[PDB]
């Protein structure tokens, strides 16, 4: 039913009824025939408006529900679509880990379009979350200093959904959701002095840390990585039993009453007993054992990037190194290549949180979200961008991507609605984004750059690349009839490009048809 | 694959004894004025121009020695080791790819008709004849495959772009035959075929222009 | 200067490729030189034009339900100016007259 | 990076291989070498160079050979401070030309 509906009637009146029936609508769903978990309830964003921004007088756009791509040579107009929908997710964010709090806000002397007589610009959103709860708006503004009037932002409606999640998990556990987002400033080098150590990096909240930065923090992955190492070589319960030897065993013999002497005593007793206390507190959610949170990981990485095929921690002579099989061959990180290296980075870090976030789950990659990227297609030879999405496609089977390129070699691969195309008037300005006429799921590539792109197939800038077409117009002239004018271009092509190559073939080609089959008919019927 | 057909032997074969002397004894410079007479210029197999190229023993010598100067053994085939390089089609992958291989389970050039199991389709790609029964099956996929004749992709980029650039020309004939009288139309169709025996790749434009073993 | 379709670390020294580039079809250098297919083999629509080929071929030349049925497919994916049904179009006509030619043989 | 260090200044030095990665992971011999030949006309065809190092905790060290590049740096600096004359050029440009 009506979701809001209950959670007032459980809220007030403090209420079984109530709970459970919050609780149902979050988590039920069924496993379809190919054996893959769908949930009742979808989450994702429908529309997005934009007014007086920078540069846009008014635009509107509509997402598809699975992939939406954007296309053309603009540069920074493509750019700050991804800005304005990254603003709007940091106020979930903030909801969820704790009561109160703020998101981001515009910013009065970049983002407000230079001439607009109205002086101040908005930003418009709608989201779904199923057949109980199908419309959450949201509206952020600003305006000029010294005005007669103000404009304000109106956020209620997304502060009311983060409450219900965070109030139900504190009574009883659930999955949540992730939000991510991938720059252009991923691609940088990697320090091997790992020496630095902290305790913070194991808790279920540390998922939500820096994650709309744009680049991702793969210096945590690796302290996270090596400590799954250190405590399943040998199992941690030995140490409550160890120290229990002392603390149960010294007691008999602390004589002569000495403060000093049993303060010793007393200090052992107190540290073993909120030690334990953690190991109990551990038992209040499904937890997953770290040798099956490790054993997930290895599985995800290796299936996905094409020239890895193992993975290990192992110790040197006085400290820890992880290690990979690359191409046959066995080396340490900083031995990869960049292209390598920066996919890698990527899939990692989206692994780990997927894992920490949801504990319920028989396979936690089947979770629910939102991902962000940038150029998709970076320092990748021709043979990985026919093949890219389709591997992440089938390893994330629930979340919804949105993505930037000018590859024609990816375009192959996609369906026309999802295509987006962008190209401005002059000064800027457009009212909506179209999608292209030719079907480009499965056709050639020569018809691409052609037809979407407007670029011819040989270099009009070389000389020899046109004559070739001057030989048919030589040929026709005379009626079809060879004279010296035709024998030196012949000669010509069949000096450069040498006797087999196709240039020669479709060359006879002409001669051939044009000859006997039209010529010997036009005279007989005559 | 054309029918090929087998000749007199070169004498030269008459003055070696197996088991007594090395293959490594011939002198190879001899013997190509023999498997040149036959063969036209073209690889035996893959049917394509010969620019570098060896001669190899059908049955192998490792397992079969006593076969080493049996004239009826030897073929003439694209490709070379003493130039190096990766190559990967025809004698050299059979020896160094294909894994096993029964040397009675594949077609032999000048005992039997290709056209007895083999289809090229416009596409470009090559196909068991239709109708086919288990005994045939076999010969035409393990022939397919030992030889990796739909494998290699600069052979197969090859194949099909040569026919593609031959369909417009035979449009136009095949669509004149209420013009011509009925002799007429014959020659107008033999001045093509007669042509064919000197390109590459003869077999696919052959399929492309014949309407049945029958000629006219 | 090109490296080998296969090596270890071990090739002793490089060489240059066979074609001509200058000023060659694009299409034809991504497949002679980089060894990559005009279209991409993972996607199941790629296919379709080899298997109605052979399945008007197996009928001698006349179209049937299920080949009829192949046909309307194409059609309703790649749309009415196609270069995938201009290409099919010629396939029915000039195998019509072939059929033609040779019952009157 | 042998040639710049003499224009500038008599006896330079230049950059050094690494210890720690740049020789082969399984090789049994355990050190490694770069040589290079450059031409300057027909009055001095061939000018020679080698580069090497060799593995952590080894016995015996390789030796590197580079008299030949110091003859040709010094004839370009000298000359140049009686009279005036014109200079090569060199240059590398990486994929760190992108960042910010
Ligand atoms: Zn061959």
């Amino acid at each position: 039913g009506n979701l809001l509906s209950a959670f007032e009637l459980y809220q007030r009146n403090s209420v079984g009824e109530w709970f459970e029936m919050c609780r149902d609508y979050i988590q039920d769903g069924h496993v379809d025939e190919s054996g893959i978990f769908r949930p009742d309830n979808a989450f994702y964003l429908r529309r997005l408006t934009l007014k007086d921004f920078r540069r846009f007088s008014l635009l509107e756009i509509k997402l598809e529900e699975d992939l939406t791509v954007i296309i053309g040579n603009n540069g920074k107009g493509k750019t700050s679509i991804l800005y304005a929908i990254a603003k709007t997710l940091s106020w979930f964010v903030a909801n969820i880990l704790k009561e109160g709090g703020s998101g981001q806000r515009l910013s009065e002397m970049t983002d407000i379009k230079n001439d607009a007589e109205d002086r101040y610009s908005d930003v418009s959103s709608t989201f779904f979350f199923g057949k109980g709860l199908k419309s959450v708006p949201i509206r952020l503004s600003r305006s000029a200093l010294g005005t007669a009037e103000r404009r304000d932002s109106e956020v209620k409606p997304a502060k009311d959904l983060a409450d219900i999640w965070r109030v139900i998990n504190e009574v009883n556990t659930i999955n949540l959701p992730t939000f991510a987002l991938y720059n252009v400033e991923r691609s940088q080098p990697f320090n091997r002095n790992i020496k630095d150590n902290t305790g913070r990096r194991e808790e279920r909240f540390d998922a939500y840390s820096q994650t709309l930065g744009g680049a991702g923090r793969f210096d945590h992955f690796v302290e996270w990585y090596i400590y799954l190492h250190k405590r399943t070589v040998s199992d941690i319960s030995s140490s409550i039993k160890e120290l229990e030897q002392q603390v149960n065993d010294l007691q008999r013999t602390v004589d002569g009453g000495m403060v000093s002497v049993k303060s010793l005593l007393e200090q052992m007793k107190f540290k073993l007993s909120e030690a334990i206390e953690r190991n109990d507190a551990a038992v209040s959610s499904r937890v997953l054992t770290e040798s099956v949170q490790k054993s997930i990981v290895e599985k995800a990485i290796c299936s996905v990037v094409p020239s890895i095929s193992n993975i290990w921690v192992e110790m040197i002579t006085g400290s820890d190194l992880v290690k990979v099989t690359n191409d046959g061959h066995d080396v340490t990180i900083d031995q990869l290549s960049d292209g390598q290296r920066v996919f890698l980075s990527l899939v990692a870090d989206l692994a780990r949180r997927m894992v920490m976030l949801n504990p319920l789950l028989e396979n936690p990659l089947e979770g629910r979200g939102i991902v962000l990227i940038d150029e998709i297609e970076l320092h990748l030879h021709p043979k990985w961008q026919q093949e890219v999405i389709l591997n992440l496609r089938s390893a994330f089977p629930n979340i919804q991507f949105i993505i930037t390129t000018h590859s024609p070699i990816v375009l192959s691969t996609i369906e026309k609605r999802c295509i987006r195309e962008f190209e401005p008037n002059d000064d800027g300005d457009q009212s909506f984004l179209d999608s292209p006429d030719m079907q480009t799921k499965g056709s050639e590539n020569a018809q691409i750059l052609e037809q979407v792109m407007n670029v011819h197939s040989t270099p009009p800038g070389i000389a020899e690349s046109h004559w070739l077409g001057n030989f048919e117009l030589l040929l026709l002239d005379n009626s079809g009839e060879l004279d010296n004018h035709s024998q030196v271009l012949y000669d010509q092509i069949k000096a450069h490009f040498g006797i087999d190559s196709i240039e020669l073939k479709k060359a006879d080609s002409l001669i051939r048809i044009n000859k006997m089959k039209n010529k010997l008919n036009k005279i007989r019927a005559e | 694959m054309r029918e090929l057909a087998r000749l007199e032997r070169p004498e030269i074969l008459d003055q070696y004894i197996a088991g007594q002397n090395d293959w490594m004894e011939i002198d190879q410079s001899a013997v190509w004025p023999k498997l040149t007479e036959m063969q036209g210029g073209f690889c035996a197999y893959c049917e394509c121009r010969l620019n570098r190229c060896h001669i190899e023993h059908f049955r192998p010598r490792g397992k079969f020695p006593a076969l080493t100067f049996i004239w009826n053994n030897l073929f003439g085939s694209c490709g070379d080791s003493r130039k190096s390089g990766g190559w990967s089609r025809c004698g050299i992958y059979k020896d160094n790819g294909a894994g096993a291989y029964n040397a009675d389970d594949l077609i032999k050039p000048d005992e039997e008709n290709p056209d007895d199991y083999l289809l090229f389709l416009t596409t470009g790609e090559v196909v068991p004849a239709i109708g086919l029964t288990g005994r045939a099956l076999k010969k035409a996929q393990e022939t397919i495959r030992v030889f990796n004749l739909n494998g290699d992709i600069k052979l197969f980029g090859s194949r099909r772009t040569a026919v593609q650039a031959i369909m417009p020309n035979v449009e136009y004939l095949y669509t004149l035959l209420e013009e011509f009288d009925e002799d007429d139309w014959n020659e107008m169709l033999r001045d093509e075929l007669e042509k064919i025996e000197s390109d590459e790749y003869k077999t696919a434009l052959k399929h492309a222009w014949t309407f049945n073993q029958e000629f006219a």
